[PDB]
């Protein structure tokens, strides 16, 4: 499955956005990654 | 007093003068890591008959009587940190030989006296980090026969002598710290006296020329494997430096942050056994072909910021590194790729080009020819201000797995002539691009793709063509967000049955589910049987078709959030059974019904119906309160977020505080 690479993808996109300046999506991605980690 | 989990009395920060004297006698780790003690007598310690790991660091202790070791034969590790043991005695621990580790950091010892310890039958590790020692005369006779990891981390040492190490005649040293200590002399012969000196650390010490050559000659005929020369001022390299390191079987090196300005000529050819290589963070300005002679055993290379902001990497300066596997040419001002640049690196497996080029605005066909003979698995290529991709610039890459082309300025109109080849592609990172107009045949040459990332890419021509994603059949993640897409047909997902994640987040699809649209609402969520997460958020759907979610059976999270959506039709989640979550945050939902939201709340785990202004009446929220009475679903906080807003009769109340029996 791609769930593990999806929880990696959200983090990497979070650093990309943080370097680009999109804090709200950074927070949403962090919360979503934590929730998916719970559900996995 | 102190929290005890299983066998540790973690008294973390309890400023105290005496031992607790009330914990169970079978505790071992009396972790008093700051508790401001001043004496450790052999009377209160009697009860602690099973003490194993006494850690009293960051404390003020000035004396340790030998009686303390009378009652502690089971002690394994002691850690006296930041104490005041400047004065030491011969009998402070002489018979006390059962340790498995020892630490005396920052005890401010200026002298070793005569022989503070002479048996040391089981002392694996010994640390003297920030004391101020100016020698290594830890004894007078043969000792430390079982020591492995000695740490002279930061001292006032000045040189090294053969006589002072005679105590180490038969000691097997593994990793010897001599860092952060200005050494200005090396008397003839220091390390062949030591039986098994394996490692060596000389970081943050200014050696420079006229000292490095003498050191490498001094290391001759020794069994040293690792090495460390970080931050040592080394502006150049010549064939006379590291000359004495031809007889060493050295398997590691470290020459980073030392600002290697230039590389003269055949250097390092005296290191045929070097397996690792650290030259990151250098102020290098040139690279001759004969710069890297003889490094045919290096497996890792670290050149992240060696090439400084123009360098002229000469022709065939990489052909010698025949065994390189990891390349780290990340943050440099490399001016373009010459036709004879990366020739011969047939062992390469990781490229890491990102913020390296100031010339790669476009990618022509004759730009990646250098890597034709080199296998490649990861091609980073991020934010090198790429402007446009021309035809057949990736032909030479056949074993490639990741095309991580994000944070670029790729604005053009694709046709399919840029992925010529790439039959083994597993991932393309096309996010964060200016614009990308599509055709019906843009991705026909990549049927092996598994991860199509298309976020923050103004993606036009999505519906006019039959299906831009029709050729894609092995796609699992389809990230489509922040594109302002506002017109969709039954063409997104045709034959894409193994797609698992279908984010559509900042899209203008609100107008295409309405009931006034000719031909009925567009039912595009079709043909899906393996969709896990479907983020349909922040669009503006103030309507839901009754059968809009028919195909989704094994779906887990069906997030519809940040919309103006309300009045959920009945049986909207009738067929979804394995729906392990909902989310309808920031909507206009006011009334919950046992038919509208009953079958969906069966095997649930999370809810975020956060800020919707609930109508607060005995019929609007009754099943909801009777269901939140017993929460088998781990819902997030209910405090000051679920509020009664519509009816003034009972306005301003949390949901749980509703009276069920009244109605
Ligand atoms: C390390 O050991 C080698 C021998 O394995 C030493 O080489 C000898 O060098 C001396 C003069 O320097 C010659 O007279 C011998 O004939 C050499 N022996 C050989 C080549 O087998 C080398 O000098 C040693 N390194 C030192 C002492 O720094
Ligand atoms: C190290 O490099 C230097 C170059 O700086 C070499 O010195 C040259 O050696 C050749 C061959 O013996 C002779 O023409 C001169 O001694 C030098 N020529 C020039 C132009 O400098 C040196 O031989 C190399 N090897 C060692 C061990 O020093
Ligand atoms: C890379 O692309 C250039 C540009 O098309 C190619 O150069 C052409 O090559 C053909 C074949 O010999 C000539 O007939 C043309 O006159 C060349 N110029 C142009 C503008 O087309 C070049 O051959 C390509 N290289 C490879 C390896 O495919
Ligand atoms: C391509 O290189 C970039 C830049 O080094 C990588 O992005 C880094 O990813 C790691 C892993 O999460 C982060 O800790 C770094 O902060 C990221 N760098 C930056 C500048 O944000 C990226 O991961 C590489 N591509 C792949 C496929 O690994
Ligand atoms: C150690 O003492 C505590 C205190 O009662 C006890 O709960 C624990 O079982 C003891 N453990 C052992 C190994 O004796
Ligand atoms: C002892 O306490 C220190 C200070 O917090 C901590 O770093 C260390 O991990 C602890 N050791 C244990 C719990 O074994
Ligand atoms: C302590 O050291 C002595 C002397 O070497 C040895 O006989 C004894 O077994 C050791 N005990 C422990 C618990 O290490
Ligand atoms: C040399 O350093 C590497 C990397 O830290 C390590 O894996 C290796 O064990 C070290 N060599 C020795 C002899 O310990
Ligand atoms: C590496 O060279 C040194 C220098 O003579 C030698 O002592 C050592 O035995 C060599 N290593 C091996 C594995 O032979
Ligand atoms: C090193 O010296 C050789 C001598 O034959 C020469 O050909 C080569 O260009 C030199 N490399 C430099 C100066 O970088």
């Amino acid at each position: 499955s791609a769930m593990e690479y999806y929880v990696k993808e959200l983090l990497r996109t979070a650093e990309y956005a943080r370097e680009a300046g999109d804090p709200e999506y950074v927070r949403k991605a962090l919360e979503k990654a934590e929730l998916v980690a719970r559900i996995l | 007093k102190c929290t005890v989990s299983h066998e540790v009395a973690d008294c973390s920060h309890l400023k105290l003068t005496q031992v607790p004297d009330d914990l169970p006698t079978n505790i071992t780790v009396l972790n008093l890591t700051h508790n401001q003690l001043r004496r450790l007598p052999a009377a209160n310690f009697t009860r602690y008959s099973q003490l194993t790991s006494l850690d009293v660091g960051f404390n003020t202790i000035s004396k340790l009587e030998p009686e303390l070791c009378q009652k502690l034969p089971m002690l394994k590790v002691l850690n006296l940190q930041h104490n005041e043991l400047s004065q030491l005695s011969d009998k402070t621990f002489a018979f006390c030989t059962n340790l498995t580790e020892l630490h005396l950091m920052s005890n401010s010892i200026q002298k070793i006296k005569n022989n503070p310890f002479v048996k040391q039958k089981n002392l694996i590790t010994l640390d003297l980090s920030h004391n101020g020692l100016s020698s290594t005369k830890l004894g007078t006779q043969v000792q430390l026969e079982n020591l492995q990891e000695l740490l002279l981390s930061n001292n006032k040492i000045q040189a090294l002598k053969s006589e002072e190490l005679d105590i180490f005649a038969n000691s097997s040293l593994k990793k010897l710290e001599l860092s952060s200590n200005q050494i200005k002399e090396f008397s003839p012969g220091c390390f062949h006296a030591i039986g098994r000196l394996f490692g060596l650390f000389l970081n943050n010490v200014q050696l420079g020329p006229s000292l490095t050559e003498k050191l490498c000659l001094e290391l001759a005929n020794t069994s040293i494997r690792n090495l460390s020369l970080s931050n040592s001022q080394l502006s150049t390299t010549s064939n006379t430096t590291f000359l004495g390191l031809k007889w060493t079987n050295l398997t590691m090196l470290d020459l980073s942050y030392n600002n290697l300005n230039v590389v003269g000529n055949d250097s390092f050819a005296w290191l045929p056994q070097l397996e690792y290589f650290f030259l990151e963070y250098n102020n290098i300005q040139h690279l001759f072909s004969h710069s890297l002679h003889g490094l045919f055993n290096v497996r890792y290379l670290n050149l992240k910021r060696s090439f400084t902001k123009l360098p002229k990497i000469d022709d065939f300066s990489f052909q010698w590194l025949k065994c390189l596997e990891h390349l780290n040419m990340e943050d440099n001002d490399i001016p373009g790729i010459k036709s004879n640049m990366f020739t011969g690196l047939i062992n390469l497996k990781y490229l890491s080009l990102s913020n390296s080029f100031t010339s790669l605005r476009t990618l022509t066909n004759e730009t990646f020819v250098s890597l034709a003979h080199s296998p490649l698995h990861i091609l980073n290529l991020t934010k090198n201000k790429i402007s446009k991709i021309e035809s057949d610039a990736f032909s030479w890459l056949g074993h490639l797995e990741v095309l991580d082309l994000g944070l670029n300025e790729i604005g053009q109109e694709l046709t399919g002539q840029e992925w010529r080849g790439l039959e083994n592609i597993f991932e393309i990172y096309l996010s964060y691009n200016k614009y990308l107009q599509l055709t019906r045949n843009s991705f026909a040459l990549v049927p092996s793709l598994q991860r199509l990332m298309l976020r923050r890419v103004a993606l036009k021509n999505v519906d006019s063509s039959p299906s831009p994603f029709q050729p894609l059949r092995n796609l699992t993640i389809l990230d489509l967000s922040n594109n302002n897409i506002a017109n969709i047909n039954d063409d997104m997902l045709e034959g894409l049955e193994k797609l698992e994640i279908l984010d559509l987040q900042h899209n203008n699809l609100a107008r295409l589910w309405k009931h006034a649209n000719p031909g009925g609402p567009i039912y595009f969520l079709k043909g899906l049987s393996h969709l896990h997460i479907l983020n349909l958020e922040s669009n503006g759907f103030d309507e839901i078709p009754v059968e809009v979610f028919k195909d989704l059976f094994e779906l887990k999270i069906i997030d519809l959030g940040l919309n103006n959506l309300n009045t959920l039709p009945a049986s909207v989640f009738n067929n979804q059974v394995s729906l392990k979550s909902l989310n309808l945050q920031k909507n206009l939902i006011t009334s919950v019904e046992k038919k509208v939201f009953g079958p969906a709340f069966r095997n649930l785990t999370e809810l975020d119906m956060r800020f919707n202004p609930f109508d607060c009446t005995c019929e609007s929220i009754a099943w909801f309160v009777n269901w939140i009475n017993e929460t088998h679903t781990n819902i997030p906080e209910l405090s000051s977020h679920y509020l009664c807003n519509t009816p003034p009769h009972y306005h301003g109340f949390p949901v749980r505080l509703f009276d069920t029996s009244s109605c």
